[PDB]
């Protein structure tokens, strides 16, 4: 039930909870903190999966002030000679990696955004973890 | 009166009815008479008297061979006389006497051999004189052109002029004010005596398909030196003799002319360069290229001082990388070429029409796509795919935006119009949208028109997406496969006047949602599949609601729905075309107006 | 009612009748004769219209062995500084012109093709003429 | 048994349940046991005996610190043992004794410091040995590798190897047959002693993210000289340290290697040239580039001897003008780049996948687009607009053609498929087609499958367009907003077996058209709006018809339709999911199975 605090910028405040039964712990750092006006930094994660990251992918359920956007399927790892090194990770392998990110070009309303990020992987593919991100946005 | 009475007591067309003599069995009030394709052959004195109030007379192809003195003597109100295609042999010195109001005289293909003896020098009210397709060999304008002080249009195209000597224009040197628009196309020109146009001023000049070789063209354009034209039109005709070459020197001469607007209309030769070719028209304010192939051009980067650029019906291939800094309006339409748009950089751009090119944009829409932040009008209709990935950052001032008939993608993936706080017009009809985000229109405050016909909604239920569109006065929502409907939808549209809901898939007309449509005046609901009424609260139709189309449907004309079929009759003072509200359910009683049924139960 | 014979090639046989009340005469020559396998020649026409050719356009109603294709709007003359010189033609003006054509790229079934070509022009625009073309095609 | 019984008497997952000791309350027949994330910490002798018939054992992350002699002594059938993430301190000389059938051994991140003392030399059946993410510093393969005669997969990636000396490979020089697939990625390599690989043969070699600089890479690839690999994979990882440069010399060394198939998997550096860069892989038969930017390449014209070319997930911009004469199969998918296809010239091409690129074709389809006349497979699905203007002249041999999810235009403007006399498969689902020409499918004789879901028809009436499709065995026609239906439609489809008509807009299920569907076995009709039956000739359902979905609809459960609601019951030996055939009309009786109603009238 505990809410975990990722970070605060000048545009937003990001936090998350779990939306799955088993609540396996994750380490999530964002440097510098995300700015919805456009930013680019490093996302450091530390995890020890309970399944193989083989063919990972997130199902995203975004919400804008009560409004619902269609589901989004974002694929990380297609399955053969993948871009990221953590795709090769096995069931009990330690995953200490740093992923770089960047974005720009979209204006967002002011308000409360919530994004359910259901991760899925494995050959028969079953859920890896579910997290619900709460990100507050104050423009200008 | 085998004639055809188009407008009683006003317009009659007695065309091609073997009349050997002018009719008389026609009203005196007649203002427009067409006597084309009739063998008159002899136009004698006072031929027209039965029509003293005539304004327009058409004597096209009437075998007229000789017109005598005062044939139209009693036509003081006539302003237009058409004599196209008459084999004239004898034209009386005073044939056109009496036409004190003639503004337009059409003598195309009338065997006219010289402008010198044409008896029109007294028609001061003459605005336009068309004498194309005739045997004229000299350009020397007659002296009587002085009394012709209201002439603005002269058509000398398709004649036999072969050269222009200085003395030919002497008449013009004596007419200060003189807004003359001249057409000399299809004349076998090959010599214009140098200095012949010095201090001459035309409003428009069209010289299409005039020169034989490139050298003959360059030579003539030199005699043109010193001219001042508002609009100059060059080029050739697709179905006639074309130039075999058009290199970077073809237009050198234009540098010694004063041009305001230029247009090259159709050139067979495939252009090579564009910058060395048109640098003499750099000072020009309006530049146009219609039907010219520019594939072979590698650089579209030169900075011309043009303010209006128009490219229509050109073959291009790769999209032109325009970087015109002073350009304010760009019309790039109907071009047969490539299919991929690339960034342009037009800092001064305000009007942008890029419609009907089959173009595909991979990331719309930002200021980085056009290079401007003053865009007020943007028309990207009738193109290929347009992927939305930026909600107009930098195009805040857009008042008009038309994506009509272009496959749009990623519409319900975020608020694509979030920045358009000033957008007033928006057409996304038939753009294959599938609304699935109740924030699809956030930002569209000022919006007044909204055409989103031909699309569809998630679940076919119309959500509460209009709650921010206040000043919204028009709203097409037809052909959207709509079935259900949110009762709170239109509830904020106070100023809404029209509301199309035609050709949808509704089965039960309601009346609750429209309760608060104060200004609602029209409400089409035709071509649906209505017959029921899942709530007899049929009184909730705005107090201003005047019209209410309900034509063509699949009504239920059985006592089962006596309650609703009656309400239709009750207020036939709002309906429309009733002879099209035929029944549908009685396999024996179908086709009879619903506002006429034996309500026997 | 008379059927007029344009020409025969090795692919087809082309003829036409009228489909309008007034049957104003037209002269139509095709050199060389059309070949549905792909051809390019000159189309010479001689006509004297009863309207202005200003903004001309054909409405085409094609038919393949009983089958019907949607209407086709083909524009000749948009209305300002047009490609063809005959667009400028007036109501009683003699039109003696030669238009070039060319095409290739499409395979047609064997059979009888009929194409109604309704011509339209003028400012208020009304029908100019209507012709029904019958073209027989024998491939290979 | 707090465990989870996945497959009774067969598979149990007792993962993360605080087990300090192996369970025993589980069946003897157990073949698959997962004891992951449990603190075992001491694997003693005969630890597993309760499971003599085990094939797969997962001991992932079990804090296992010491495994003693014969811990799995009684597991003769075990083929897979996973010990991922265990902090091993002591590994008994005979810990793996008894696994006479072990094929896969996973010891990833098990603190393993040397392959030298790993007690596996007796497991002859071992197919794959994964020891990645460990402390190994030497590449010198142990001597016991000889007895390991069935080894095909070795994962040494993510370890500490820094150099390869000749003597390291001496073991291989003594194993003639040896299909070994080796992975050395993420090892901080910086020296491979020249001639170390002379006469060595690997089936696959992957060296991703191994070299620090370009010079260190070129140096190592030189020590690789003399190697014979079937498939060689180079490149780096997006989330790790990348090379700062990759110029035309980076791959020089590959010229002194014998490669059959090559693949460069992800490169941060933006490629400049492609021809000078890969000319050492010219003899290669299969060439692949996944996730590499090639925008900066001006010439894609070189004639490599490649027969299979695969470009996936690359950034490109302008479409690559390929002219590979020997190429037979081309897979160009999921590339983020431009949006305009241009002609290619592949005379030998037979397989062509160009799907998921958002590409737009301005004129389909001809042999001049691909440069071949042997194309048998063509996949242009998931792209932008594809304008049809040529009915495949020159592509007569097409057996497979998939336009799925691409906006297709000009479909009903002529017979676009007229030349495809051999086409067997055809998917044009959701291509935004609007059938309006009864010759839309002429030519498709051999056709056997036809997926045209998601579209629409003119007037929503399904015409007689299938009259030529004889061998037609499958036919999806769902989501096409169909309402009416021509009774003569399917009448020639004798071989037709399946026939989807799901999610349409039918209101009255019929039975006449299906009269002649001899082979018809399936007939989905779900998600419609059926309830009526405008003709009680409900017996005309083919003799072979087995299944007949009718699930989810808007039935009429009022005596009004006792005649039809009964027929449903009469043959519930053809239906399907009945708990989803809920009623819809009785506002009081809705949700009860139609095959269960009090037919009281
Ligand atoms: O305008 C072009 C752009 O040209 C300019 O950049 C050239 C050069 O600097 C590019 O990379 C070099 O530099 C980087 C680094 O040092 C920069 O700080 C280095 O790491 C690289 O290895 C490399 O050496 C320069 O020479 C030129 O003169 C121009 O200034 C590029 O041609 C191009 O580049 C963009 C992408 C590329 O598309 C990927 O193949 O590469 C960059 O990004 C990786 C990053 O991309 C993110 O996605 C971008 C957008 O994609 C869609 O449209 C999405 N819907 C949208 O949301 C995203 O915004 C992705 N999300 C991250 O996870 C990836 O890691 C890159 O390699 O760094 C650069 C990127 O351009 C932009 C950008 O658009 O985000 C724009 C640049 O001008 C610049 O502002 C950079 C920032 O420096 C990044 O911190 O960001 O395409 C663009 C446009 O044509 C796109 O329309
Ligand atoms: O493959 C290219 C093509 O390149 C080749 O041609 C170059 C050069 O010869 C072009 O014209 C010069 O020559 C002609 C004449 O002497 C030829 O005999 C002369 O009159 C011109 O002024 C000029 O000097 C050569 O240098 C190259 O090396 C190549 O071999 C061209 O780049 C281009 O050309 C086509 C069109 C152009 O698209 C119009 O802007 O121009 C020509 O045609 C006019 C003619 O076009 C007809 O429409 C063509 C098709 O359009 C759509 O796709 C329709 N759905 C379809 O049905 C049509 O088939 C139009 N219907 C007629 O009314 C027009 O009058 C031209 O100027 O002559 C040529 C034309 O190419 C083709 C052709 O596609 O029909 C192909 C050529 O290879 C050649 O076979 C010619 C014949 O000689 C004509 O008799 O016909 O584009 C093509 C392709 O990229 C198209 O995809
Ligand atoms: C509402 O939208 C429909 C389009 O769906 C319009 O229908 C057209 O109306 C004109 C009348 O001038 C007809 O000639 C067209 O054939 C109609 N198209 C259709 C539906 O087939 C209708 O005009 C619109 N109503 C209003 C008030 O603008
Ligand atoms: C229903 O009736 C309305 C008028 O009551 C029709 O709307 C007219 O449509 C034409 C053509 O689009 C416009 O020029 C007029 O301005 C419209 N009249 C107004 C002011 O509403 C509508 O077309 C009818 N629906 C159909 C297709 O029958
Ligand atoms: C007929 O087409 C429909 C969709 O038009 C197919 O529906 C899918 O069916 C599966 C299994 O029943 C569901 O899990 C999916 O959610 C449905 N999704 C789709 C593709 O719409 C249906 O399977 C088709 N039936 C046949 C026999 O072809
Ligand atoms: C309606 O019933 C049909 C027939 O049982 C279903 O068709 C199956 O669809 C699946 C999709 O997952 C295919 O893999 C099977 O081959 C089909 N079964 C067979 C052999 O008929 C269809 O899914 C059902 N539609 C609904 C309501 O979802
Ligand atoms: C699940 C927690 C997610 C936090 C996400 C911040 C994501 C930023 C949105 C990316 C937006 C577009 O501008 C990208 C391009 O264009
Ligand atoms: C009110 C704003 C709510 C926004 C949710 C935004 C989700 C991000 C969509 C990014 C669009 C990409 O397709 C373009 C790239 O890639
Ligand atoms: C009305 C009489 C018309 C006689 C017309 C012959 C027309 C030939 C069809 C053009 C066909 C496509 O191949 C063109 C391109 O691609
Ligand atoms: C059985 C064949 C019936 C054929 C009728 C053909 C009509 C001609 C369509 C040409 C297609 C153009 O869009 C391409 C160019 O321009
Ligand atoms: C994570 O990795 C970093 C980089 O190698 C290393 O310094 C650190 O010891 C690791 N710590 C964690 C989070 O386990
Ligand atoms: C000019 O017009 C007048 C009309 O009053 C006419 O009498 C006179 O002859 C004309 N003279 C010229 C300049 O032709
Ligand atoms: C005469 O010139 C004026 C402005 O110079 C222009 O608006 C007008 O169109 C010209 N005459 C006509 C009506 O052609
Ligand atoms: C229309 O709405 C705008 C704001 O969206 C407002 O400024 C303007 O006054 C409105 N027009 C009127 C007079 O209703
Ligand atoms: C049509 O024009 C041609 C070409 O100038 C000419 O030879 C012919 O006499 C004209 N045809 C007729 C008789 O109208
Ligand atoms: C090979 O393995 C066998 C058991 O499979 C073992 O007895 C023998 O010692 C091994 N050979 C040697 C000496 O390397
Ligand atoms: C071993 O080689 C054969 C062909 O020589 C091949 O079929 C098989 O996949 C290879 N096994 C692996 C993956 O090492
Ligand atoms: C399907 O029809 C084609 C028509 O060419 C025929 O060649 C083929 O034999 C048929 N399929 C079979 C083997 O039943
Ligand atoms: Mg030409
Ligand atoms: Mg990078």
């Amino acid at each position: 039930q505990k809410q975990y605090w990722v970070c605060n910028s000048s545009d937003a405040s990001i936090s998350y909870t779990y939306c799955d039964k088993m609540q396996y712990p994750i380490s999530i750092n964002v440097n510098p903190c995300i700015e919805l006006k456009g930013s680019k930094g490093l996302l450091h994660i530390f995890y020890i999966p309970r399944r193989d990251l083989k063919q990972l992918y997130f199902n995203l359920y975004i919400t804008v002030n009560t409004m619902n956007l269609p589901k989004r399927k974002e694929v990380i790892c297609r399955g053969s000679d993948d871009d990221y090194s953590f795709c090769r990770a096995l069931k009990g392998e330690t995953v200490n990696t740093t992923i770089s990110f960047s974005f720009k070009g979209i204006k967002f309303s002011k308000g409360k955004y919530k994004c359910v990020v259901e991760a899925i992987s494995g050959s028969p593919e079953e859920m890896l973890f579910c997290l619900e991100f709460v990100i507050l946005h104050q423009p200008n | 009166e085998p004639c055809v009475e188009v407008v009683p007591n006003i317009t009659y067309q007695c065309m091609e009815l073997n009349f050997y003599k002018i009719p008389d069995n026609l009203p005196f009030s007649t203002k427009n008479l067409d006597l084309s394709f009739n063998p008159l052959r002899h136009l004698g004195s006072y031929s027209f008297f039965s029509f003293p109030e005539l304004q327009v007379l058409d004597l096209s192809r009437c075998e007229i061979q000789t017109i005598e003195d005062g044939a139209y003597q009693s036509l003081s109100h006539l302003s237009t006389l058409i004599l196209t295609g008459n084999p004239i042999q004898s034209l009386a010195l005073g044939a056109f006497s009496g036409l004190s109001s003639l503004q337009k005289l059409v003598a195309v293909e009338t065997n006219l051999a010289s402008l010198e003896n044409f008896p029109i020098g007294h028609l001061k009210t003459l605005k336009e004189l068309n004498v194309a397709h005739n045997l004229i060999q000299s350009f020397k304008l007659p002296e009587y052109f002085s009394n012709l002080t209201n002439l603005e249009h002269l058509d000398l195209s398709s004649n036999k002029i072969q050269s222009i000597y200085c003395t030919d224009l002497r008449v013009l040197h004596q007419m200060p004010l003189l807004n003359l628009s001249l057409d000399l196309s299809l004349n076998p020109m090959n010599f214009i005596q140098p200095g012949a146009f010095k201090e001459i001023r035309l409003h428009k000049l069209t010289l299409r398909n005039n020169f034989d070789s490139l050298n003959v063209m360059k030579t003539c354009i030199q005699g043109l030196a010193g001219l001042e034209v508002h609009r100059l039109v060059l080029g050739e005709f697709r179905n006639e003799g074309n130039l075999e070459k058009f290199d970077k020197s073809a237009l050198e001469g234009l540098c010694n002319l004063t041009i305001e607007e230029f247009r090259l209309a159709y050139l067979d030769y495939y252009l090579d360069d564009i910058i060395d070719l048109f640098n003499c028209l750099t000072n020009v304010s309006s530049f146009s290229l219609v039907s010219v192939t520019i594939e072979r051009v590698k650089d579209f980067s030169y900075n011309f001082g043009w303010q209006h650029l128009e490219l229509v019906n050109c073959k291009f291939g790769q999209f032109p990388t325009l970087k015109l800094k002073s350009l304010k309006r760009l019309t790039f339409t109907s071009n047969k070429g490539g299919n991929a748009f690339s960034e342009v950089d037009l800092p001064s751009l305000e009007f942008l029409d890029l419609s009907r090119n089959g173009l595909s944009f991979k990331g719309c829409c930002s200021q980085s796509d056009f290079g401007t932040t003053s865009l007020k009008y943007l028309d990207l209709s009738f193109n290929g795919v347009i992927t939305m990935s930026s909600n107009f950052l930098g195009l805040e001032q857009l008042e008009h935006l038309d994506f009509q008939h272009s496959n749009l993608k990623q519409m319900s993936e975020f608020s694509v119009f979030l920045s358009l706080r000033n957008l007033i017009y928006l057409d996304i009809s038939h753009t294959h949208t599938r609304v699935a985000f109740n924030g699809i229109f956030n930002g569209l405050s000022s919006l007044e028109v909204l055409k989103m016909a031909g699309n569809s909604f998630q679940e076919n239920f119309l959500p509460d997406i209009f709650t921010e569109l206040r000043n919204l006065t028009f709203l097409d929502l037809s052909q959207c496969q709509l079935e259900q409907l949110s009762p709170t939808a239109f509830n904020s549209l106070s100023s809404l006047q029209v509301l199309n809901m035609s050709h949808n898939n509704f089965f039960s007309l309601d009346t609750f949602p429209y309760k608060c449509l104060n200004s609602l005046q029209v409400l089409d609901y035709s071509l649906n599949h209505i017959m029921t009424s899942k709530k007899q609260e049929l009184q909730h139709f705005p107090s201003s609601l005047a019209f209410l189309n309900l034509t063509q449907n699949d009504f239920a004309c059985t006592c089962e729905h006596q309650s609703f079929l009656q309400w239709i009759k009750d207020q036939r003072q709002l309906l429309v075309e009733v002879e099209r509200m035929e029944c549908a359910t009685p396999s024996d009683k179908q086709g009879m107006p619903v506002l006429s049924l034996n309500i026997t139960c």
